[PDB]
């Protein structure tokens, strides 16, 4: 966004943005075309692109909550042959920092190591053991964590 | 990087280690407190994780001096810490001056304690909003609420937590001044069941003329009487 | 390196913490203007309750230091009560240590000096509140002072504090070169000409001291209501 | 990651950014399970053997005179915390001459491990205690945590992949408040026998348990005495 | 920066049954604004016009600096190149089958929305090899040199012991330089042990890989 | 915080001390005042700040400081620090008297000051004393002697060494080590200062004696106008 | 950088998992608990041959019936060996008996993870003790050896290897010990040192061996006893 | 910065343009050129400001006009409630309250729909 | 009160502050000693002290009390503190047991002191390295060489100065049994060992000998010349 | 290479001598010889004993190369009677490799202003004070 700009600055992205937000909420003829925006960061933005009208409801995307990750692990794993002896709820409540995108993965490389075993049918420890793979970052010699 | 230290201002005067502590109680459950002419009624939302926790696994309605209360919001470690030093503070008042502690002085004291604890890079701010409340025989139903910034205001129906954006509206539309606390114990469940939008195993405590300057978990009967405000 | 992080000297002077602390006193902004009378130092400030759920009696700025010194502060209200409690502490400590009740000037020198040692040492922020504080001594007239968060008390006739400080001191400068115990055309009218609300008697707090009665008095909606309906000239 | 100089700082959402990471540091520790009956509460721990062979870094500890613990995280920091808990439990034996109640015990260690979370340059006590004792009323059991936030729980499991032991133990709470010692500890070992990597046995070497409750001292069952607890096939 | 961070890239380029679009981290930083975003989208345009293709981003911390302020904005152009990169890695496509694989010596200077599964899952941690494996890598470099009759390899593992996988080749080449110097057609132990004195002790004064081990 | 400390007490990767050799470059900016000993006594020869009229009277100058009846010191580098330390070392001198009733043989004093100045560069995290001051003195044990020290901490007997800019190599082609005859030491001093000049912009001071007690003279004005005409060529 | 009391994005402390390293650096020591004693040995890695090899103390007797065997960052152990023997004679002083090995090992391992930057008086420690050691000792329970870590974790051990040969020598020791001493565990342990050999065929100048047997107190072996054993292999 | 030279040297010119008057409206006046700000190119710089309280109830009535209403709909608590809005934010208030009725299927709004409208706009900070 | 932990473990077990002290002793003088079986002998190639030094205060060779004496190598002002504390505790060990204090004990005190500065809060472990020579109650001319990591070794040459890896490999080559006589072959081996590195002893070398708990005698450059001449003649 | 005087262009540039040195292959690309005065300044990423192989360094002179390197330059000159080392070895208590180049150049030039190819070692002293003093 706009700032007090000595030697280098930037004005090209300024003109692209400032002509964007004036065929958006410049003069009147707005009432034909709606807009959808998506930004992973908000603190970078000046209220020019937030004039209550330029961009209506600033809808919040949180982390997927305590139940939702179990739902997403049921969604993506819909095509895979899953055992009836599965428990998506303990797959949720064990693993709670993820932003819903990794949970999609959890399913997909859970199936990948499920075929790395060679079985044509996945189990719970494929998921459970599939997690210990999303992050890992090693850290051995821990026969002492009691 | 004007962040990460409470002794450094913003370039527009806004100490970011305080407003990062303020959202750190906005990601925790509600705890409403409603004043009326015979005392102050608290009610805390509970977000019971597993069945493994029993009833009152974590107290969030502490008491301090046999009459003021501690509906807390944020980190229970920090809230429990300032709860017990509030106990020590009313201990030093009653031991020191004899007279039972008036609540305005306790809220100003704990308020300047948690404020003076946000002036140093050698400490973090607290991460717990909390509220007080009692009445002496000639005090009025005093309650106060204290932010992690350290500011303490006298309220009528203050509400802290995650869903305080919802909770402040019903307490505002509830008739505030002149009813005799028993109904509002019952009416507290209506606020808690509205603001819970998802086990909600709530918990209430008050101080009143049925208590004469004390605290009780409810006694235990409105838990099967204010539970009957389901379907609203 | 750490010019805008630590209270140390940047190049060309201008340590970048006190003006970052000056911008902290404009946060929100509940705004005091103090009026001085050759016999009466009145106090004015505006105070806005958010939602009719606050207790309006408990929210105030308007603190009482002693039986002769009142004060009002417009900074961030977290840093206010940590500063006014030390001023009460040094007032009562002056009366225990040196006999007579403290006169208004070196109280503001002393809290200006601990605010200095906030902005001299590192590892502490200079807390953002400025202390408009009035009071009468036996020798001189009523006085008024303001220590800033840098420690520069001045000795004022009529400044102001908070948001819209410059418009207020411009109005007072334009309305003091003409020559006021009643202070009816000066005290409230600085607020009603700066920010244009023409207040009902709720949102304004007024704290007077008089030479005939040096006890600091906070006024109520009856007498401030007569004070407001006296703006019908 | 400028939030690495970091038990003073806050992540901009709400996070304190490493004393939940100490909760990660007790997720990494070895698995255990405690539970309670209407009469006497039990503790069960499997002991990791990261060596030739050993006493397998003995987990459950004698603190007390019926307030026993079960550590799971750092071991030297655990021993420091149970010398604290041990010493002031004996101090309450000295002064008041009563058994120190379990709730005030776990609350004041919950205020003792809370101080380095507050101040500067001091790591939290990265150990998840699973303390259990029998005061005047029923035999309590408290998980506490390195985030200094204890839980008055019943039937809790903490450690490596202990969530599966919880989800066994959550759906078998109905046969608690009955189920005497001989059939209770079987019901806890078959709750522990899910955190193991799916190959068959709670051996007498690695399983050390502890019993506390009505009319019996907190009693440690080591390598030999766990052998009368034997059943289950899965 | 000692392990075969890329060496594995040369192996998967050595057998691929596919394309191999190497694109290293500063063929993207060309100094017209928006133009670095032009080359990235162009790269994915010619990538989609080949079935069963893949791509390799060497040294991707040349586009990092996670997402800075709006004051003295210096990384901004670099940002948008990276930004369109993570718009092409996941947004509005049947996506083809570009098996992207990326190798850098630096964690979270690369922000989120880049490491998140979808565009870079299964991250691989080429840690420094242990006592067992490190023998093996000089077993790779003992496929040469016409060494002595009996030579203790595991000794040479346990004398260096926390060096780096892609160095032990400096032990190899260095000790061969000692053997050619001393006009011998073979390689003894005391030129190996003379070499591990020379490229572990005397070349740790300035050469630093605890500096990047903190970064991991 | 550990982000804020300058970290003065750290070895370089080249092994040296960053804040110490920055003090050595502080000497080369401002510094003069050589010292010559003879078979007779020892003299300092010094330079003031500039030509700037606006200077009424110095009792002693800002350069030569009296320490005992038989010692004196001169100062290079930062003048704010050394004033402090010279009062500091002056204390040391007098307390040796209080401990021993001796006039403190000067090597004891130089050793003590170099130990405390080494202590400021050893720990405490502070900046070192940016002054390479030197000393002249006499004891009954040894002869007339001058020592010279630096902000690093080491010192020595430095028979004709100067400090500050434009570094003494000409003196180690001109000084006769056996006999020197202090009038010709004045002549060599105004030679070196004549290459690197009345008492507006010079400050020369001698140490001599009569009948056992030492005499520290600051060489009042007209003696400098004598020696400045004691040249023709040089 | 970051400080010492911080947790690592792997899961453990920084300074502890860095203190597991600088144990691969340094000499190798081994110990075997038997049913009638415990043998310790260390190849103390003499650098030059111009010199005296019998003053590299790596087998240190805590008491008459506790002998330790350190490695890694040598001479960092001397403060906690000092605490081991001072605690030992404090135990014998106040209680008039022998000790266990878990009481000295209990007492030393409390000092391992006890450091920090900003704490009490500067006689405290900054870095953790980067020395792994093991107390070979005989008790009234039995002969036993307790392998410590720099993390304060100590474990019961009967066959434990430290130093750079912590993988190959430990795996070799894993398959060669089950039964008892009968004089040949000390000859089947220097055989493991014989496989380890770095510079020299393990004569009686570069290895130090000492046994603790229940009949005697200890026996730090002299030269002719050592080369009496080396002649048998 | 040579286009601003032509625009600048025809705002100035060698006449005064003598009949035409240009006015310019922008955010960020603290990034404008000093040459274009010197009284002459732009003389009377007008500071349009956020609604104080009176202007707040003005905007609230004007955008609350054509939507159907109550009678004694409490504007004064809405205006009292939270300051620092804009005209766009107050038509955002009436837009969100009409949104509340349009997914909630009511007749116009209620007082709790303005009251639920402001307290979600007050959530929309930066 | 400065409390930053300086000497901290980096990755791969490398304690960088100590190895930076190892270059700090790699960038000093070139000290050397020989245990010559009835005598001990030192030597440290000194700089240009003849130009204008005082030879009395250029001493790399000091004396602790009477028999033990050391030659430091590195930073030459942090060493003098260790000299002073060695002399102080050496007098305390004359107070308790009243012996001609053994060389083992005082070098354990030096190594324990420097190891105590590799531990405390923010004080930069020393950049010195010693040659603790001397005797004991029964001859035994033991030599010791310490280290900035506080590790002392009882070796017999230990050339640990700046260009002394060549000297210690030379002394590895040329010290077996030819130097078992009184003084001449030993001192010839030392002056041969330092004449490997620099130039003639009329300006450079200085030595010190010690014989059977008496007469710590340094060698003035008139006497060193005779030995140098013999070596030259070879 | 020493990179001093935003910063990120220097960062990417160093990253491309880094990667463009050793990315995927190489022709006969020995000679990457880097001269440096500040080894502790540059980022230790260049040496993976792959990107930058075996490397060699030196102490400044010794006196043997003060003599042996002093007599190379003045071998071209004509001074013969009092070629010295007392004004050369311990004169500056180590004098650079260049300071002897500048002492030969400034020496012969300073005796060349007065127009003689003669052997004067007192003019050499005026060269010493003239070039480094």
């Amino acid at each position: 966004k706009r700032f007090d700009s000595e030697k280098a600055g930037d004005r090209e992205v300024q003109r692209t943005m400032l002509e964007l937000l004036n065929q958006l909420d410049g003069f009147q003829p707005n009432t034909q075309v709606k807009v959808i925006a998506a930004t992973n960061r908000v603190d970078i933005l000046d209220p020019a692109l937030l004039r209550s009208g330029r961009l209506d409801r600033k809808i919040e995307f949180p982390m997927p909550n305590e139940e939702a990750r179990a739902r997403i692990m049921q969604i993506h794993s819909r095509k895979m042959n899953v055992s009836p002896d599965v428990n998506y709820e303990e797959l949720a409540r064990c693993t709670d920092d993820f932003n819903g995108a990794q949970c999609k993965a959890v399913c997909v490389e859970a199936g990948m190591i499920a075929l790395r075993r060679g079985a044509t049918e996945l189990t719970h420890e494929d998921y459970m053991e599939g997690i210990l793979e999303v992050q890992a970052k090693k850290k051995a010699n821990l026969q002492y964590y009691a | 990087g004007y962040d990460l230290s409470a002794s450094t201002f913003s370039p527009d005067g806004r100490v970011f280690q305080v407003e990062y502590a303020m959202k750190a109680v906005e990601n925790s459950s509600t705890a409403i407190g409603i004043r009326c002419k015979d005392g102050v009624v608290f009610g805390v939302e509970k977000l019971v994780l597993s069945k493994l926790y029993e009833e009152g696994s974590n107290k969030r309605l502490f008491n301090v001096d046999r009459h003021v209360g501690m509906a807390v919001a944020g980190l229970l470690a920090d809230a429990r810490s300032l709860a017990d030093i509030a106990r020590e503070e009313a201990s030093n008042f009653r031991s020191n001056f004899g007279y039972n502690i008036p609540l305005k002085h306790l809220a100003d004291r704990v308020a300047m304690y948690v404020h003076a604890y946000t002036l140093y890079s050698a400490v973090r701010p607290f991460g717990c909003s909390f509220m007080l409340g009692s009445y002496s025989v000639n005090d009025g139903a005093q309650l106060y609420m204290i932010d992690p910034s350290g500011v303490s205001y006298g309220y009528w129906g203050c509400a802290i937590g995650k869903a305080r954006q919802a909770a402040k509206t019903e307490i505002e539309k509830l008739q505030m001044k002149e009813m005799t606390c028993r109904d509002i114990v019952k009416e507290v469940a209506k606020i808690i069941y509205i603001v819970h939008d998802e086990a909600f195993e709530l918990e209430l405590s008050w101080v009143g003329e049925l208590t004469n300057g004390r605290h009780e978990i409810v006694p235990k009967d409105i838990r099967e009487e204010a539970e009957k405000y389901a379907k609203e | 390196g750490f010019d805008r992080h630590i209270t140390i000297f940047s190049p060309e002077g201008r340590l970048y913490q006190v003006e970052y602390a000056f911008k902290a006193i404009n946060q929100g902004g509940l705004t005091s203007v103090a009026v001085r009378g050759k016999d009466c130092a009145v106090i004015v400030t505006q105070k806005k309750v958010p939602d009719k759920l606050l207790d309006s009696s408990t929210v105030t700025h308007l603190f009482k230091i002693t039986e002769n010194i009142g004060c009002v502060m417009t900074g961030m209200t977290a840093d206010s009560r940590s500063q006014v409690q030390r001023a009460r502490y040094e007032a009562a400590n002056w009366k225990y240590k040196y006999g007579y009740e403290i006169p208004v000037d070196m109280l503001c020198k002393r809290i200006a000096d601990i605010s200095q040692v906030y902005t001299q040492n590192a590892e502490m922020r200079p807390l953002g509140c400025c202390m408009i504080l009035i009071g009468i001594d036996e020798e001189q007239g009523p006085q008024v002072y303001k220590c800033d968060p840098a420690g520069y008390y001045c000795g004022f006739k009529a400044t102001a504090a908070g948001v819209k400080q410059t418009e207020s001191t411009s109005f007072l400068e334009k309305k003091v070169k003409k020559k006021f115990e009643q202070t009816v055309e000066t005290a409230i009218t600085c607020l009603s000409t700066v920010l244009s609300i023409d207040f009902k008697p709720s949102e304004i707090e007024v704290g007077v001291v008089t030479v005939e009665n040096p006890k600091f008095r906070i006024l109520t909606e009856a007498e401030i209501d007569a004070h407001l309906v006296a703006l019908a000239e | 990651n400028q939030y690495d100089n970091d038990v003073t700082v806050w992540s901009p959402q709400g996070r304190i950014h490493q004393i939940e990471y100490a909760m990660e540091a007790v997720k990494q520790g070895s698995a255990t399970v405690g539970l309670k009956s209407k009469t006497h509460a039990v503790l069960v721990a499997l002991k990791r053997a990261q060596s030739e062979l050993a006493a397998h870094q003995k987990k459950i500890l004698h603190v007390d005179n019926h307030i026993g613990i079960s550590i799971a995280g750092l071991t030297a920091d655990a021993r420091l915390l149970c010398n604290f808990m041990r010493q002031e439990c004996l101090d309450s034996r000295f002064v008041f001459d009563r058994p120190l109640p379990v709730s005030r015990l776990v609350s004041l260690i919950g205020s003792k491990t809370q101080i380095p979370t507050q101040r500067y340059g001091r790591r939290p006590y990265g150990v998840g205690l699973l303390i259990a004792g029998y005061d005047d009323m029923g035999p309590h059991i408290f998980q506490t945590c390195p985030s200094a936030n204890y839980f008055d729980c019943r039937a809790m499991s903490i450690g490596a992949r202990s969530q599966s032991a919880r989800t066994y133990l959550e759906r078998h709470m109905s046969e608690f408040m009955e189920c005497n010692l001989d059939e209770l500890v079987k019901h806890g070992l078959r709750a522990l026998r899910e955190t193991l990597p799916a190959e068959q046995d709670l051996t007498t070497k690695n399983v050390s348990i502890g019993i506390v409750g009505k009319d019996l001292e907190f009693t440690i069952y080591d390598d030999d005495d766990v052998s009368p607890f034997l059943d289950g096939l899965e | 920066p000692g392990t075969g961070k890329t060496l594995c890239a040369r192996a998967v380029a050595n057998r691929t049954d596919a394309c191999f679009i190497r694109v290293i981290g500063s063929e993207l930083v060309q100094k017209y604004v928006g133009e670095g975003a032009r080359m990235v989208r162009e790269l994915f345009e010619m990538a989609r016009t080949k079935k069963a293709c893949l791509i390799f981003f060497d040294e991707i911390d040349a586009i990092g600096g996670a997402r800075f302020d709006d004051g003295a904005g210096g990384d901004n152009e670099v940002q948008r190149t990276m930004l369109e990169l993570i718009n092409q890695l996941d947004g509005f496509d049947p996506r083809g089958n570009i098996k992207v694989l990326m190798a850098t010596n630096r964690p979270d200077t690369l922000d989120p929305a880049l490491m998140r599964p979808g565009r870079l899952d299964r991250k691989i941690e080429f840690s420094l090899p242990d006592l067992e494996g490190r023998t093996h890598i000089f077993k790779i470099h003992a496929r040469s040199m016409s060494v002595e009759r009996d030579i203790r390899f595991e000794l040479l593992a346990r004398l260096c012991p926390n060096s780096t996988g892609a160095e032990i080749r400096s032990v190899c080449t260095e000790a061969g330089m000692f053997a050619i110097r001393a006009r011998r057609k073979i390689a003894t132990e005391k030129d190996f042990l003379e070499a591990v004195n020379k490229v572990i002790k005397s070349y740790a004064k300035f050469s630093a890989t605890p500096r990047y081990m903190t970064y991991n | 915080s550990r982000r804020y400390d300058s970290r003065t007490t750290i070895f370089s990767p080249e092994g040296r001390l960053y804040q110490v050799e920055y003090a050595m470059e502080a000497i080369g900016h401002a510094g003069t005042c050589l010292g010559i000993l003879a078979n007779d006594g020892v003299l300092l020869a010094a330079e003031r700040r500039n030509i700037h009229k606006l200077l009424d009277e110095v009792f002693f100058s800002e350069k030569i400081y009296k320490l005992n009846e038989d010692m004196a010191c001169s100062v290079a580098g930062i003048t704010s620090d050394a004033n402090v330390l010279t009062n500091e070392l002056r204390l040391i001198a007098q307390r040796y008297l209080l401990q021993y009733q001796e006039p403190i043989p000067c090597e004891q004093l130089v050793t003590a000051l170099c130990d405390i100045k080494q202590a400021y560069t050893q720990f405490g995290g502070k900046r070192p004393f940016g002054v390479s001051l030197l000393y002249i003195g006499w004891d009954k044990h040894y002869g007339f002697q001058l020592y010279q020290s630096d902000p690093s901490g080491n010192y020595g007997g430095w028979k004709a060494t100067c400090i500050g800019n434009n570094s003494v190599s000409m003196l180690k082609q001109d000084y006769k080590e056996g006999e020197m005859t202090l009038k010709s030491a004045l002549a060599l001093a105004i030679k070196v200062l004549n290459k690197t000049l009345s008492a507006e912009k010079v400050e020369i001071a001698t140490l001599t004696r009569e009948n056992g007690k030492t005499v520290i003279r600051v060489l009042k004005q007209k003696e400098v106008e004598q020696l400045i005409k004691k040249h023709e060529e040089e | 950088d970051r400080g010492v009391n911080t947790f690592s994005p792997e899961g453990r402390l920084f300074q502890v998992e860095y203190a597991i390293e600088a144990i691969k650096l340094g000499s190798t020591a081994i110990g075997i608990q038997t049913s009638e004693g415990v043998c310790l040995a260390v190849e103390k890695r003499i650098t030059s041959p111009l010199m005296e090899p019998s003053s590299i103390e790596k087998i240190v007797e805590i008491d008459a019936h506790i002998g330790c065997a350190m490695s890694g960052l040598i001479a960092d152990a001397k403060t906690l060996i000092d605490k081991a023997r001072v605690e030992t004679q404090n135990h014998w002083f106040t209680y008039n008996e022998t000790m266990t090995v878990e009481s000295v090992t209990q007492a030393v391992s409390n000092l391992a993870l006890q450091f920090g930057e900003e704490d009490a008086d500067p006689g405290a420690m900054s870095r953790p003790f980067g020395v792994a050691l093991l107390f070979g000792g005989v008790d009234e329970k039995g002969p036993q050896l307790f392998h410590m870590d720099p993390s304060g974790t100590f474990v019961q051990c009967d066959a434990r290897a430290i130093g750079s040969a912590s993988e190959g020598a430990q795996s070799s020791l894993q398959e060669v010990y089950h039964k008892s001493m009968t004089l040949k565990e000390a000859i089947k342990s220097s055989l493991i040192i014989l496989k380890q050999v770095m510079e020299e065929k393990l004569n009686a100048t570069n290895i130090e061996l000492a046994t603790v047997q229940p009949g005697q107190n200890f026996h730090m072996f002299t030269k002719e006893e050592l080369e009496e054993v080396i002649k048998d292999i | 910065q040579r286009t601003l030279m032509e625009l600048l040297n025809q705002m100035d010119g060698f006449d005064t343009l003598h009949r035409v008057k240009m006015i310019m409206a922008t955010n960020r006046p603290d990034t404008l050129d000093p040459a274009l700000l010197r009284p002459g190119r732009l003389d009377r710089k007008i500071h349009i400001d956020l609604p104080n309280e009176q202007a707040r109830l003005d905007i609230l009535k004007i955008h609350a006009g054509p939507i159907t209403k109550h009678g004694e709909i409490d504007y004064e608590a809405i205006v009292k409630l939270s300051d620092g809005f804009n005209g766009a934010d107050l038509r955002n208030v009436c837009t969100e309250a009409g949104m509340f009725a349009i997914r909630a299927d009511h007749d116009f709004v209620v007082q709790e729909d303005f009251m639920k409208a402001v307290r979600k706009v007050a959530d929309s900070k930066k | 009160s400065y409390d930053r932990a300086i000497t901290v473990f980096s990755p791969d077990g490398h304690l960088f502050q100590v190895e930076y002290a190892q270059e700090a002793v790699k960038k000093g003088s070139t000290a050397v000693g020989v245990r010559g079986r009835d005598i001990v002998v030192l030597g440290v190639e000194k700089a240009s002290v003849a130009k204008l030094q005082d030879e009395r205060t250029v001493r790399k060779i000091c004396a602790l009390d009477d028999n033990v004496c050391m030659a430091f190598a590195g930073l030459t002002a942090d060493a003098r503190i260790v000299i002073n504390r060695a002399r102080v505790e050496c007098q305390s060990h004359r107070l308790t047991v009243e012996d001609p204090v053994t060389v083992e004990y005082i070098t354990r005190y030096i190594a324990s002191l420097k190891q105590r500065y590799t531990q405390s809060n923010g004080r930069r472990p020393f950049g010195i390295s010693a040659l603790i020579v001397g005797f004991d109650f029964d001859g035994t001319p033991r030599l010791y060489q310490t280290d900035p990591s506080g590790t002392y070794h009882a070796w017999k040459a230990n050339a640990i100065g700046r260009g002394a890896k060549s000297v210690r490999e030379f002394l590895e080559k040329n010290y077996t049994d030819d130097a078992i006589e009184t003084d001449d072959l030993t001192i010839k081996l030392v002056i041969k060992a330092l004449l490997e590195v620099v130039e003639s002893g009329g300006k450079n070398i200085e030595l010190a000998v010690m014989r059977r708990d008496q007469s710590l005698k340094i060698l003035n450059p008139e006497e060193i010349e005779k030995y140098v001449a013999e070596i030259e003649k070879e | 290479i020493d990179a001093i005087g935003g910063e990120r262009e220097i960062q990417r540039t160093m990253l491309e001598l880094l990667n463009q040195l050793d990315g995927f292959d190489s022709r006969g690309d020995v000679k990457v010889i880097m001269a440096t005065n500040r080894i502790e300044t540059l980022d230790p990423a260049l040496i993976r004993p792959g990107r930058i192989d075996r490397k060699i360094e030196f102490p400044l002179p010794d006196e043997k190369t003060k003599k042996r390197i002093f007599q190379i330059h003045t071998s071209r000159m004509t001074l013969a009677d009092d070629v010295t080392l007392d004004d050369l070895i311990m004169a500056k208590d180590d004098l650079s490799g260049a300071d002897i180049k500048a002492i030969c150049t400034e020496a012969g030039l300073m005796a060349l202003r007065e127009r003689r190819m003669k052997v004067t070692n007192e003019d050499f002293k005026k060269s010493k004070e003239n070039v480094l003093y």
